[PDB]
DNA sequence: CCCGTATATT
DNA sequence: ATATACGGGCTGCTGTTGACAA
């Protein structure tokens, strides 16, 4: 039976695989402190979320880590299988187990007297990348809301092919830069602002990113209500939301990115 | 041939109006049946049969017919009836009438009223066809044979969500019916299977009370169709109603009986996916 | 070339250019000693739509002559004009930076080829019939229509009283005949029996921009054949549109 | 010193244009005879015009409508950033034949007569082709102006205009028709000779003018087509160019494949069949059957059908008749399987093409031509309808005697049958197989 | 490819 | 006496990957 886990409330688990589905396909790692579902795409872009045991009531896994391959969109058909519109005052539950290596996912549903049972059988696993971000290189970070950039990052789909992200001391101290058909666009964002936290840039940095890779992070930004952005050296990004729940706790997702 | 009728009750008129979407969003063309006593919406064909029963009585003040065998049948696009009625949801009177102006037309025409104390009046030229009595018995209500299990519906809503959320998987479902109130809806695929069971649904009394002892509580009289037609007729509805019915049989046939108001439906649905 | 608006004027700006764009598919910009003057014409020339915005926000031309595609700018307003502060520039570019809430600036800098000088001819005082109405009451006599509708005619009813109808030119289609009272109204010079036909999509945006503050149209119809005249007036602001008449 | 010279010696009058009179003069007495015998009843019409390119179809049209005084209508392609594209391309055709211009700022006023001209076809009724036709079926109805098409056309690869206009909404449509064709040498030569000319006449340096060996040389390999001549004139008037590929016209390489031009054996060190091989000694030959049949831009199982056609006529003795057949089935025979169907095709091709030329020894001496080769068309394989026959005869053998064997075995049993049964559309089949004429 | 015919022009 | 155009014959008979209009 290796993992057991069990929870009332489907909608903490069901909208943080939400914020992280863009591919087909992901990875799970089963340890006494929680799950974490980690994703890659193109070799370069890598988003991983975290859900620690502090959110779940019923918990058994034995002797060592658990790793096993799911797919992403059925999991999370399966979910949300009771309507993704529910009343204040209707809560649905949920069971799964996973019987060691060879074996399917069991998942079984209950909400006011309706059950449903379902398997996901599990072909497992692949390889991932060694994303290491340590604060020690880091040279450039800030930290700052969402709201401001809802509509801007909702302002960013065009025909483009680069986007350019230059922070610096003074002067464009975060602009946003989109080359397209009809011409140029800039999204200047200065200090001393309802959004601005903390400034400690140190050095001036100009990099250009492919849209292909980092268009995904609409549906991060959505849910969220802050976001943390850090540049190394080298010049890779990592973007760390922060999202919430009803209960009121606190969940991560980490995304990295690699530049041109 | 006349038809004359005339509406003027905001709730009967509110309701018309329902009825009219509902059938817009179920089907496309459509055959209307007066009678002396009754409305009928019928379609025959995918075999879906669709019958709608309506009392005359309760909705019109003024009604006058016109056809020995008093009977006019009907056949009009059901999207030009609903645009027609759509802009009368806060009129004041609405004249329904038989025409023969440049074509065979069924005109609508609806006194709108405003600040102004001039009228305004806004007239509608629904095209029609009338189908020739020789077709008058293939339009006929369906029968309904001695059902394998008759059992009683759950809430509309949750069905409709779970059909609308097994739709992505596959494009097959099984509908299985217990004597005991329990519906199950099963797909099964190569790499997923989904099973969601209902329980506590009262059997209602069955006719035939010396059948039930040589027949298995726990036998199943389950079908499988495709799932195309039924998330039509569950996201039709919009209020539940409380003659919420099902009878299924064996072979190829299932059955949907619903009552709200003074309205029926019958739904039926042919079975081999 | 230097315009900067400030307030609720870019809301009205922004209509104005979607009713533009709801005719036109270009955009020519002319600034003339008088003020801002926006034009568009149909592919086929059978429509001519004019906004001249008297002088409001700051203009100052000169330090002349351009058009621009019209999706570009649709988009731009459509999604950057819900903003407290607009400014339009002719550097040589077109910068179209616009200040926001706090700090943030977004500039945007377009691509304009040369063009000529776009007028018409229009002669309302020659015009005898006239036709005065508050929009409101065209805009609801207008909404039974499906909105896959080609042209409508508009006629005067022996009685004293306005009519529009659907023209269609066996499977037919419906038709309409929606008619209004003379209380409505406030200037009615017509005849016994004078109607026009013409088309709807230029008249729906015509009226979407005429139902935001209770505005008075005003018709100069003639005889067939001869263009119609659809005239709107503000305290800061005119407009002209010219149709065409089948005859 | 801006525009190519292409653009800058366009022809302003008619007298400059580069089209032979009666052509001009042809679409001019339409063009005119619909403006002055315009009745007020008169509905919509349709012309088409077609033509190899270059050759100065939208030039005239334009210079004779601009002559007459006649406002013309363009369609131009709409630029994306929901809408059908048919749905536009409607709208302008009805806003278009309706309505008119209102006054401008300065045009040719005095107008009210004009056509409509469309050249860009849109995408999307290249892949269709359906709907076209209810398109064009409604402008009949409601038609006002004369609505002119223009197409540009080569001699292989012509799929788009015949699946454009495939014979029928023409015949049903009262549609007409105005060809082309490529301008003469001469015509050519005097307006190259006259350009050259200007710009000698333009001084400003010594500057080398292009020979006149060269000339000609220019205008032989480019087809009757002016734009490239006149590119390849400013290009090589610098200090051939211009190689145009030719498409070779199928119907002339059956004939050219089919009549065998032969040399009188040049003195040369050819190899010679040494002592029995004495009766297939054969003339020189001055055609390359490779070239000939890739350049025909055809499938090669189609060019091997169309021979198997045209070759019996040629042919004089039985023999010979007898080994050109027993070569086209081996070339049959290396092309019926599916998996390397395309992987092994040319050698089929040019087994069939030399086999039927080199067999016909009659006609390959040289000089011994003389006298025949009559006016004589070719004409299309009848294995098509054959086919298709068979095929539609094995479904309604099928499903309706399904309890190929039946139309073998089965369908015999059926022409003995001869008796009659309970049906009405059945009877008819049953007479069908089983009255061949027979005396 | 193939043969014979009607018009512009020197 | 020599260059140029009419006349008559063609759209046609299992698998794995890729672009377009909605
Ligand atoms: N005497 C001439 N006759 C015709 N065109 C000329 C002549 N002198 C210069 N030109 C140039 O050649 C161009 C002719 O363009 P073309 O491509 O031959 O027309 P076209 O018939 O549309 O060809 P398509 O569309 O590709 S079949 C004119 O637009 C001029 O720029």
């Amino acid at each position: 039976y290796s993992l057991v886990a069990s929870l009332d409330n489907v909608r903490n688990l069901s909208t943080i695989l939400k914020a992280i589905h863009f591919r087909e396909h992901a990875t799970c790692f089963a340890t006494k402190n929680g799950i974490k579902v980690t994703v890659e795409n193109a070799k370069c872009v890598q988003a991983n979320a975290f859900i620690q045991a502090g959110i779940f009531q019923e918990f058994k896994v034995q002797e060592e880590s658990v790793t096993f391959r799911i797919n992403l969109t059925v999991l999370l058909d399966c979910l949300s299988i009771f309507g993704s519109s529910p009343m204040p005052g209707t809560l649905t539950a949920l069971r799964m187990c996973y019987q060691g290596y060879g074996y399917p996912l069991m998942l079984f549903l209950e909400e006011g007297g309706v059950v449903t049972v379902c398997k996901i059988n599990t072909q497992e696993p692949e390889e991932t990348l060694d994303f290491d971000f340590c604060s020690t290189n880091v040279i450039n970070k800030i930290i700052l809301q969402s709201e401001g950039l809802r509509e801007a990052f909702s302002e960013l789909d065009m025909t483009s092919e680069v986007l350019q992200i230059t922070m610096s001391p003074d002067k464009p101290y975060f602009r946003l830069s989109t080359f397209g058909n009809a011409g140029s666009s800039h999204l200047d964002y200065p200090k001393d602002s309802d959004l601005m936290e903390a400034f400690h840039c140190n050095q001036t940095q100009v990099n250009r990113y492919k849209i292909s890779l980092l268009k995904p992070s609409t549906k991060a930004l959505v849910l969220s209500c802050k976001v943390s952005i850090r540049t190394d050296n080298r010049g890779f990004l990592s973007l760390q939301y922060m999202i919430r729940n009803e209960d009121g706790q606190i969940c991560f997702v980490e995304y990295y990115c690699c530049p041109d | 041939m006349k038809f004359r009728a005339k509406i003027v009750d905001g709730a009967c008129l509110n309701h018309f109006t329902r009825i009219s979407n509902m059938i817009a969003k179920l089907a496309k063309t459509c055959t209307l049946r007066i009678s002396p006593d009754k409305l009928n919406f019928i379609l025959c064909d995918g075999g879906v049969s669709m019958w709608c029963e309506l009392e005359q009585e309760n909705f019109f003040n003024e009604f006058q017919m016109e056809g020995e065998n008093n009977e006019i049948y009907l056949e009009l696009t059901s999207e030009n009836l609903s645009r027609a009625l759509k802009t009368a949801q806060n009129a004041r009177a609405l004249k329904i009438k038989l025409t023969n102006k440049h074509f065979p037309c069924l005109t609508v025409s609806v006194e709108l009223l405003s600040m102004s104390s001039s009228s305004r009046i806004v007239t509608h030229d629904i095209p029609i066809k009338v189908i020739p009595r020789k077709l008058w018995k293939d339009l006929q209500e369906p029968v309904v044979p001695d059902p394998d299990v008759s059992i009683y519906l759950p809430v509309l809503k949750t069905m409709k969500s779970v059909v609308e959320k097994m739709k992505n998987i596959s494009n097959h479902l099984v509908i299985e019916a217990n004597l005991d109130g329990e519906l199950n809806l099963k797909i099964e695929t190569e790499l997923v299977c989904v099973t969601t069971h209902f329980k506590d649904l009262g059997n209602p009394p069955l006719a035939s009370e010396s059948t039930h002892e040589d027949r298995n509580v726990e036998h199943m009289a389950e079908v499988h169709i495709d799932i195309r037609k039924l998330l039509q007729f569950l996201a039709g509805q919009q209020v539940n109603p409380t003659k919420a019915l099902c009878n299924i049989v064996n072979n190829k046939m299932v059955h949907f009986d619903l009552l709200h108001e003074d309205v029926s439906l019958q739904y039926f649905i042919p079975a081999l996916s | 070339m230097k315009c900067l608006v400030t307030g609720g004027n870019v809301k009205v700006l922004g209509k104005a250019v979607h009713s533009l764009s709801r005719i036109g598919d270009e955009l020519y910009l002319e600034p003339l000693e008088d003020g801002l003057s926006l034009r568009t014409v149909n592919s086929s020339r059978s429509a001519y739509a004019c906004f001249l915005f008297a002088p409001l926000f700051f203009q100052q031309y000169q330090a002349l002559r351009c058009k621009i595609l019209m999706k570009s700018f649709l988009s731009v307003f459509r999604s950057l004009a819900m903003v407290e502060k607009c400014c339009i520039s002719l550097n040589g570019r077109l910068v179209v930076q616009l200040h926001c809430k706090f700090g943030v600036r977004k500039t945007h800098n377009l691509s304009f080829q040369d063009c000529e000088s776009l007028q018409a001819v229009f002669d309302p005082a020659s015009c005898p019939h006239m036709l005065r109405a508050p929009a409101r009451v065209l805009g609801e006599a207008v909404l039974p229509f499906s909105p896959a509708l080609a042209e409508v005619t508009l006629g005067i009813g022996r009685g004293r009283r306005v009519i529009l109808r659907s023209y269609h030119e066996t499977a037919k289609a419906m038709v309409t005949e929606m008619c209004l009272g003379e209380e409505d109204f406030q200037q009615l010079q017509a005849q016994e029996g004078v109607a026009i036909t013409f088309c709807l999509k230029e008249f729906r945006g015509l009226l979407s921009f005429a139902e935001s503050a209770n505005l008075n149209l005003s018709i100069h119809f003639d005889a067939p054949g001869r263009p119609a005249i659809f005239t709107i007036k503000d305290s800061l602001l005119d407009g002209h549109f010219v149709l065409a008449t089948l005859s | 010193e801006n525009e190519p010279w292409v653009d800058k010696y366009k022809p302003e009058t008619q007298h400059e244009l580069a089209v032979h009179k009666k052509k001009i003069e042809e679409v001019e007495t339409w063009l005119k005879a619909q403006v002055l015998e315009r009745q007020p009843k008169q509905g919509g019409s349709i012309l088409l015009i077609t033509g190899p390119p270059g050759c100065g179809k939208t030039t005239t049209l334009k210079i004779l409508s601009k002559e007459h005084g006649i406002q013309v209508q363009e369609w131009i392609n709409p630029v994306l950033p929901y809408q059908s594209q048919i749905a536009v391309f409607k709208e302008f055709l009805l806003r278009a034949t309706k309505y008119n211009k209102l006054q401008m700022l300065g045009d040719d006023l005095r107008t009210d007569k004009k056509i409509i001209l469309v050249e860009d076809l849109p995408n999307q009724f290249y892949r269709d082709s359906h709907t076209l036709h209810e398109v064009l079926r409604k402008y009949v109805r409601i038609g006002r102006c004369p609505l002119i098409f223009i197409i540009s056309d080569s001699l292989s690869g012509d799929n788009n205009q015949r699946l454009l206009f495939p014979k029928e909404i023409q015949e049903e449509c009262s549609i007409s028709n105005i060809s082309f064709n490529p301008v003469a040498p001469t015509i050519m030569m005097k307006f190259l000779n006259r350009i050259v000319t200007i710009e000698a006449n333009k001084n400003g340096g010594k500057i080398t003018v292009p020979d006149k060996t060269s000339l000609e040389l220019l205008c032989q390999g480019c087809s009757g087509d002016i734009r490239s001549a006149i590119n390849s004139l400013q290009f090589s008037s610098s200090k051939a160019i211009g190689g145009k590929d030719v498409s070779l016209f199928l119907f002339r390489a059956l004939g050219k494949i089919l009549y065998c031009k032969r040399a009188s054996l040049t003195e040369l060190d050819s190899p010679r069949l040494p002592s029995h091989l004495s009766e297939y000694e054969r003339d020189t030959l001055l055609v390359e059957p490779e070239e000939v049949v890739e350049m025909s831009h055809m499938p090669g199982d189609l060019f091997n059908l169309y021979l198997h056609q045209n070759y019996i006529d040629f042919f004089m003795e039985i023999d010979d008749i007898v080994r050109a057949s027993e070569f086209l089935s081996f070339a049959d025979i290396l092309s019926g399987d599916w998996n390397t169907r395309s992987l092994l095709r040319e050698y089929s091709t040019s087994i069939a093409t030399r086999g039927v030329m080199h067999s016909n020894k009659a006609r390959g001496y040289a000089h011994c031509q003389g006298g025949g080769s009559s006016f004589r068309p070719l004409h299309k394989p009848q294995w098509f309808l054959i086919n298709k026959k068979y095929r539609e005869n094995c479904l309604a053998a099928k499903a309706l005697f399904p309890d190929l064997c039946l139309q073998t075995q089965l369908l015999p049993y059926l022409a003995l049958l001869t008796i009659p049964m309970r049906n009405q559309a059945q009877i008819s089949f049953i007479q069908d197989i089983g009255r061949l004429p027979l005396k």
